[PDB]
């Protein structure tokens, strides 16, 4: 039937309301796909479907017309965006949401932000990474601090990793870049999606898909201590009907640093096909590969820190405690496939397969123990440890809208598996070579490779993990938005120790955010998540130590501007523990049971800070990536932990793009701060418990870049231009490590 | 505390 219309122009929502009363329709939206837009002047007798897409004009709004009622919609790749803010995030609940929609803390490291400073691996993009501090294992390990804890989670494209004991790194923490289009860090409690894992963060990585018109470049670079980079991406349509589209990247890097006989070189490949079915359904297979290949590796540290009997050890930045034949090699691939529908009712499935393989191939030898002695000898202590880690994942998830009271809403429902293997086999029973070299101070890293021998431990561990999820976003008010979530886990693991169960563990997700304006709102949230313990962590009675849990208690008002070109935001967090696996000294001076010597005791801790932190358009051609973090992490009895962390964190980084004849000219600049940080070692030689500190530094970097042909380009990134001596790990292993020294990159691009 | 014997 034809009905009579009447609608003056005026804010889009208010249109969409009278619409139903002067169609006799009921009419689903979501406020906030509505709020910016406006609607356009309809008058006369019309169809209702021809009235709503006059209506609706100039807007690029679907309609979806089912029953005696319509829906609308108003609907990511950081790639050549020119921002360092992101658009959009599903990596909290899987629902595509806005930075100030969603109730956490979550930070995002856009391409832009990678290809302006020049950052090639995963760690560079944490030393970039505003609330994150980096500390120091050894030459190929590092540790990133967020909130107190230590991060174990890496997920790549969702999918969690299953290689988490660091005893055995295998990848996880020196990724390479050309293969991804961002990586975004969520903070506090991410059990949700998560599933097991621990607290702190959550690192999760955007692989690059094809496009579907023709783009590619290639990257040559040169740095300091003969560090040569080279990369080349190739992209776009490969069938003439363009139902098919594909991706394919290689890099190769090899590099040394201003510690002594040590290299390293990289080699990373990756393709991705694309498979248009029909028009509401696509194939998507892919393959990867990287491999860290080093010489000359060090272990737990770069030096001791005490000599033969005590004192104080004094070395150059350029001292590398590591054997000439010492590598930790590091190698990583995953072969995927994902399919994702459309259906009629405005709901999308998603099928995602993966395969991954997280390998490693380490014979170590380094000085380790208190040396040198007092006529200038020492010794090496030499392991080697080999494994591989095949871990199957499939997960499958819908996501859709529904109504309750005349309003719109969006659910969530998925299950996920998981079936990983992890075997390894360990060598310390040396056939008997010598340990000792003669020279401390002239240590060039020379000395023999031992015969290994036989195994001495093995590995065999079989996990399976299995899991259940919904969640929901209830439209309760224009200003307000309601999230109720859960997830029910399954945690086993099988192997030679004995088995770990968990059946029908339960994670919570409580959220609400409340709308003051069109720029501010204010945010609540709970969530939490849990980590079954290793074998080994058990109390007095031999009995194993329950799950390490922990909850994200967080409030803040977030901040938008220039329709989401800017973010603001502003919270405060506190974060308790239970089953923190600690000490118990008590035990351990006077044993009881015969079937444990080292027992460990349950105990709990809480973070208790505040975060503050800014990304995107400053001003038209001025970009920025800013925060600042203050926390302090206590005990149960009421003593700092993770004092190595520091309390008070200040990063910044921006860049300026010139107007006018030289609108080819980039100039760009960082400048990171951390309040002091210390540890407690213990001095054996001379029975002591010493305090070792850290005081306030600086750490600036900067950045120049030219638009040279139209297709060539070229840059220069100079990182610690002031050449600060500063220390980046302490009190492990009775250790010590610098931190990097001058630096600089150069760069040419070229864009087919 | 990660299995491994260095030292110990
Ligand atoms: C087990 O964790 C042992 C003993 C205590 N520390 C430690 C870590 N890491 C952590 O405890 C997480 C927090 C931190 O940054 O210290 C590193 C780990 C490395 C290796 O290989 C050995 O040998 C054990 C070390 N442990
Ligand atoms: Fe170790």
């Amino acid at each position: 039937q034809e009905v009579e219309f009447d609608i003056p122009p005026q804010a889009l929502g208010s249109a969409l309301q009278e619409f139903g009363r002067q169609a006799d329709i009921q009419v689903l939206y979501r406020p906030e796909e509505v709020r910016n837009k406006r609607s356009s002047a309809i008058k006369g007798k019309l169809e209702p479907n021809q009235a709503i897409t006059e209506l609706l004009r100039g807007t690029g709004a679907s309609v979806d017309f089912q029953g005696n009622a319509i829906t609308i919609s108003v609907a990511t790749i950081t790639e050549d965006s020119g921002s360092y803010t992101p658009g959009t995030i599903a990596t909290a609940t899987r629902l595509v949401l806005t930075p100030r929609e969603t109730p956490q803390s979550i930070t995002v490291v856009t391409r832009q932000n990678m290809d302006d400073f020049g950052l090639n691996n995963i760690d560079d993009v944490m030393r970039h990474t505003p609330g994150i501090t980096v500390s120091a294992y050894d030459t190929d390990r590092n540790n990133y601090y967020a909130r107190g804890f230590s991060i174990n989670n890496f997920q790549y494209d969702g999918i969690p990793s299953t290689a988490r004991n660091v005893g055995y790194s295998a990848g996880n923490t020196l990724s390479d870049m050309a293969i991804y289009d961002r990586v975004e860090v969520l903070k506090g409690a991410t059990g949700l999606l998560t599933g097991a894992g621990s607290l702190g963060a959550t690192i999760n990585l955007i692989r690059k898909k094809p496009t579907h018109e023709f783009k590619g470049h290639v990257e040559l670079g040169a740095g300091s201590w003969d560090n040569y980079r080279s990369e080349l991406d190739v992209s776009g349509p490969l069938t003439e009907s363009g139902n098919v589209r594909g991706r394919a990247v290689a890099a190769y890097q090899d590099k040394h640093s201003f510690m002594d006989h040590y290299e390293r070189k990289t080699s990373v490949y990756y393709g991705i096909l694309e498979f248009d079915l029909n028009p509401d359904t696509m194939l998507t297979v892919g393959a990867d590969y990287q491999d860290n290949d080093p010489k000359g590796s060090g272990w737990s540290g770069s030096f001791p820190l005490f000599d033969s009997q005590g004192n104080r050890n004094d070395v150059s930045r350029s001292f590398n405690n590591g054997a000439k034949w010492s590598s930790w090699e590091q190698y990583t691939r995953t072969v995927f496939a994902n399919l994702e529908h459309n259906f009629a009712n405005g709901w999308v499935g998603k099928v995602q397969l993966d395969h991954k393989i997280n390998g490693y191939h380490a014979p170590l030898g380094a000085i380790m123990g208190d040396w040198p002695a007092p006529d200038n000898s020492a010794k090496i202590v030499a392991q080697k440890y080999t494994g591989e880690t095949k871990s199957n994942s499939l997960d499958i998830y819908l996501t859709g809208p529904f109504q309750f009271l005349g309003r719109e809403h969006e659910l969530v429902v998925g299950t996920s598996a998981s079936f990983s293997h992890w075997e390894g086999k360990s060598y310390w029973n040396l056939r008997n070579y010598d340990n000792t070299t003669d020279d401390f101070i002239n240590w060039d890293g020379d000395i023999g490779k031992p015969d290994w021998g036989t195994p001495s431990q093995y590995i065999d561990d079989k996990t399976r993990q299995l899991g259940s999820y919904m969640t929901a976003r209830f439209n309760v008010t224009d200003d307000l938005n309601l999230f109720l979530g859960g997830r029910v886990v399954d945690y086993r693991v099988t192997g030679l120790n004995p088995t770990i169960r968990e059946s029908g563990r339960f994670i919570p997700y409580v959220g609400a955010v409340y709308d003051l304006n069109d720029t501010y709102s204010v945010y609540a949230s709970y969530t939490d998540i849990f980590m079954p313990q290793d074998s080994w962590y058990r109390d007095s009675s031999n009995k194993l130590l329950e799950p390490d849990e922990g909850q994200n208690y967080e409030i803040g008002i977030k901040g938008e501007y220039l329709d989401g070109r800017l973010n603001t935001s502003l919270a405060y967090f506190e974060i308790h523990e239970e089953n923190r696996a600690e000490e118990d000294a008590l035990y351990n001076s006077k044993p009881t049971n015969p079937a444990i010597t080292y027992a460990y005791k349950g105990i709990k801790a809480k973070t208790k800070g505040y975060e503050a932190e800014i990304s995107g358009e400053l001003a038209p051609g001025w970009q920025v990536q800013a925060g600042y973090t203050h926390k302090i992490i206590r005990d149960d009895s009421g003593k700092k932990v993770s004092t190595w962390e520091p309390q008070d964190q200040l990063s910044l980084y921006t860049s300026y793009k010139f107007k006018g004849a030289l609108d080819k000219l980039t100039v760009g600049g960082g400048a990171r701060w951390q309040g002091k940080s210390w540890q407690m070692v213990y001095n054996n030689p001379r029975s002591r418990w010493e305090k070792f500190s850290q005081e306030d530094y600086w750490l600036v970097d900067l950045m120049a870049r030219y638009q040279i042909t139209d297709k060539l380009s070229a840059s220069v990134n100079v990182n610690n231009v002031f050449d600060k001596t500063y220390y980046t790990n302490i009190g492990f292993y009775t250790s010590a490590s610098y931190g990097d020294p001058r630096n600089l990159m150069f760069s040419t691009r070229w864009d087919f | 505390x990660r299995x491994k014997k260095k030292t110990t």
